[PDB]
């Protein structure tokens, strides 16, 4: 999902690059430090957000989502969710679910 | 409105794939290193997973199912909004679980005592099944056979009579007319532009296909009877129904233990390569690497790497307490593994292909949403395993993998020993598998009342199977309930449907493989087209119906039994010659007493 031209849950709501991006992307497998058997829930991610990002919006803003027409003041019962989730990284994960 | 349900299910997937993971990991860790601390730790993980899934079911009910335009988000809501249990009064929910736990303990703990020696008593598996698998004493077998029913079956009868009420209240409260139709619900398909299928339509397609099997079965029955008359002289009529205590286990479910009594050409040794594996010094790693070479040879992906370290193929070097029962494990997070304790054998070389063929299915639909990561119906999931073992059992595979010599020759007499050994497993059970489901479908709807439960059963054993009570029975017995699948509440119709689909898949891949011979010689190797037609069905999971997945592989929108019969035409042609002077089929009026 991490490129110019690419789409997905990260590429809409977490990390956009301009479609003519002046630069490069580098990545390496980190099972051997980012993951432990208890579930390293340390890393979070924006699973829900209204509208869409622009490129390079590190929008730390954290309030409850709400879809369609409902008010929501916390509680997050139905049609409204807390916007972040943890990654469940563990050293026993398969390759595509590794950190 | 619909788009809220997409976001609600996105929450569910990212929550569930992790709860499911550490739950199923604790289950794995218990199974491979058994301690009461591990029992507690896996149980309260399974508990906290269950507690999440039922909360999410009452939150999924909030969504109108009829407003959903998308079919995929609709399957995910329908599978989560299901009520299943709960619909009962909670004291009737508690009573149902109390009865199920009571039928489960009575079946498993059930002792049969020797009347010659009342101080010696046998559980079901040790000693009591062993007489039915290996004794040739008609009276010792008849003693084990009727003692199981008269000592244990009579305790399950009075429980079954209350379980059938509680199951049907639950099915009705879920708006199905009976709990037999609740089970059928798996096969239901709607709204998919000509690919639809009714719960009831299974019963008609079973009964339409089964009578194409009856001609093959009636000659196999006559041949088995003509051989059993030499093992049991005077005890069997040449036109009789077969006495149930003679059929190789406690119920007659498979005829495969009769191979040594029924054999066509036993002086020709039916092939083995276990001797070749030990003389080539293979181990658990080689056994699975030559199995992996078969799936990459057909063009499928290899092991998910971490598989090799996180799987257990062997019983440990530490004297570890573990369940060595062979099982393909999926635990989510792409974490596929295989628990077994292999010993260097061709049976294990072929179980390695069978169980790896489960992992190879799971991996294809790993890209589907979590609620859709299962087989297209409950039958497909073993059938996609077995077609790999069918490939690997061939002498063409075994001579390409070095387990048979280049100068090894196949003679006709070896082929007929093989096909008869197969038919006693593949075909001999199909009357039992249709009939036990027919009896439960008739019991849950009340077409058989409780003053006919045992009366009807033995009329059906006699009419559908050609198999007869060694001793008279009455409504104080429950011979159906004397079985795991009936006492532990498990729907059996998945075995009939899976045994049909298996040969459709086989013959479709045989045509792709340009196969020049009979269907049983066929090897899934070096073939490319076969792998492409296979993978394009494997990667669909539940997202598309089984009725569409069939026309992807086979070209047909429903189940067809011709391919199974076309595995056996060389054998059926032989059985006909072996029956010319004999009587074929049976008299329902005959009884052994
Ligand atoms: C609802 O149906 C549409 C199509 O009928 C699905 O849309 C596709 O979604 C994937 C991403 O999941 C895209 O890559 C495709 O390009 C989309 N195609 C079309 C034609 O829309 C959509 O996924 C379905 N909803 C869900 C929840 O699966
Ligand atoms: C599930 O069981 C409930 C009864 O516990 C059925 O009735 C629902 O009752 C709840 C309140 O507890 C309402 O919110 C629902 O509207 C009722 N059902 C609906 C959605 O009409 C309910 O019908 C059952 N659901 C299924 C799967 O049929
Ligand atoms: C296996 O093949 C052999 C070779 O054809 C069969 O032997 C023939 O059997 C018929 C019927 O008895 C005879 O008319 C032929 O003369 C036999 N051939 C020879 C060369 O003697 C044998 O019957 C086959 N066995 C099975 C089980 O099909
Ligand atoms: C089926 O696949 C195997 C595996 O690639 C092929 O085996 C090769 O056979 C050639 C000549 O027979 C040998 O020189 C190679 O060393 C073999 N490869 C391996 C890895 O052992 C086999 O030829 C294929 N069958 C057909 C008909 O093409
Ligand atoms: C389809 C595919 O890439 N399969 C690979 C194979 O190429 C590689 O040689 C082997 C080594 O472990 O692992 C597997």
């Amino acid at each position: 999902q991490i490129a110019p031209g690419q789409t997905g849950k990260i590429a809409d709501y977490n990390y956009k690059l301009p479609d003519d991006f002046t630069g490069c992307v580098i990545a390496w497998n980190s099972n051997n430090l980012d993951s432990k058997v208890g579930g390293n829930y340390n890393y979070l991610y924006r699973l829900f957000r209204k509208s869409n990002l622009k490129p390079f919006e590190r929008d730390i803003s954290t309030e409850i989502y709400q879809a369609g027409s409902t008010p929501c003041n916390g509680v997050e019962g139905f049609n409204c969710y807390f916007p972040l989730q943890s990654y469940g990284f563990q050293p026993t994960n398969g390759v595509g679910y590794q950190p | 409105i619909e788009e809220q349900a997409k976001t609600f299910l996105d929450k569910f997937n990212h929550e569930a794939e992790d709860l499911f993971y550490q739950s199923s990991l604790a289950s794995w860790n218990y199974n491979t290193n058994i301690t009461e601390e591990n029992v507690q730790n896996m149980n309260n993980a399974g508990d906290k997973w269950s507690a999440f899934l039922k909360e999410q079911s009452t939150l999924a009910q909030m969504y109108p199912l009829q407003e959903i335009q998308n079919l995929t988000v609709k399957l995910q809501l329908q599978a989560l909004q299901q009520n299943g249990s709960s619909v009962l009064s909670e004291d009737k929910s508690k009573r149902l679980n109390t009865i199920l736990n009571t039928m489960s303990t009575i079946y498993s703990t059930g002792k049969v005592c020797n009347p010659d020696n009342p101080q010696e008593c046998l559980l079901l598996e040790p000693g009591l099944n062993e007489i039915m698998a290996n004794s040739l004493d008609y009276n010792e077998r008849l003693w084990a056979w009727e003692s199981w029913r008269s000592e244990v079956g009579k305790q399950l009868r009075p429980l079954y009579e209350e379980y059938v009420v509680l199951k049907n209240e639950m099915a009705r409260a879920n708006h199905y007319e009976d709990y037999g139709d609740y089970w059928r619900g798996d096969y239901e398909v709607n709204g998919v532009d000509g690919y639809d299928y009714s719960r009831g339509q299974l019963i008609e397609d079973v009964e339409h296909t089964f009578e194409e099997i009856k001609p093959l079965y009636e000659h196999l029955h006559a041949y088995v009877r003509a051989k059993l008359m030499n093992a049991y002289p005077s005890y069997i009529s040449p036109i009789g129904c077969l006495p149930a205590h003679l059929l190789g286990d406690m119920w007659g479910r498979f005829w495969t233990n009769l191979y040594s009594l029924t054999v066509p050409f036993g002086q020709k040794p039916n092939i083995d390569v276990t001797d070749a594996m030990v003389d080539q010094a293979w181990d658990a790693q080689r056994i699975f690497k030559e199995a992996e070479k078969f799936f990459v040879s057909v063009g499928l992906p290899n092991m998910t790497q971490g598989f090799w370290e996180n799987s257990m193929l062997t019983d440990p070097g530490n004297v570890q307490k573990a369940v060595c029962h062979p099982t393909a494990w999926d635990l989510g997070k792409g974490d596929f593994r295989i628990l077994m304790c292999t010993k260097v054998t061709m049976d294990d070389f072929l179980t390695a292909h069978h169980e790896m063929g489960h992992i190879q299915y799971d991996m294809a639909y790993a890209a589907q949403p979590f609620l859709l990561r299962n087989g297209a119906n409950e039958g497909f999931h073993e059938a996609v395993g077995e077609i790999m073992s069918l490939s690997a059992a061939t002498p063409k595979h075994l001579k390409s993998i070095g387990l048979l010599s280049p100068d090894f020759q196949e003679d006709n007499e070896t082929e007929i020993n093989f096909l008869l050994k197969q038919a006693l497993t593949i075909v001999g059970t199909l009357p039992f598998t249709y009939m036990l489901e027919k009896w439960r479908w008739m019991v849950f709807k009340g077409e058989i009342p409780k003053d006919q439960w045992m009366k009807k059963w033995w009329e059906m054993k006699r009419e559908i199977v050609g198999v007869v009570e060694p001793v008279p029975h009455d409504e104080t017995y429950c011979d159906p309930a004397s079985l795991f699948h009936v006492s532990n509440d498990y729907s059996f119709i998945r075995y009939y449907t899976r045994t049909l689909y298996q040969f459709q898949f086989q013959e479709a891949l045989c045509q792709a493989a340009k196969h020049e011979g009979p269907l049983h010689k066929c090897d899934i190797s070096n073939s490319t087209e076969a792998g492409q037609k296979l993978f394009n069905m494997l990667r669909l999971g539940k997202s598309e119906p089984w009725t569409l997945a069939l026309e992807n592989v086979v070209g047909a929108k429903n189940m067809n039994v011709r391919p199974l019969l076309n595995y056996f035409e060389p054998l059926f042609t032989w059985l006909k010659d072996q029956n010319k002077n004999s009587f074929v089929g049976w008299s329902t009026d005959w009884s052994p007493y």
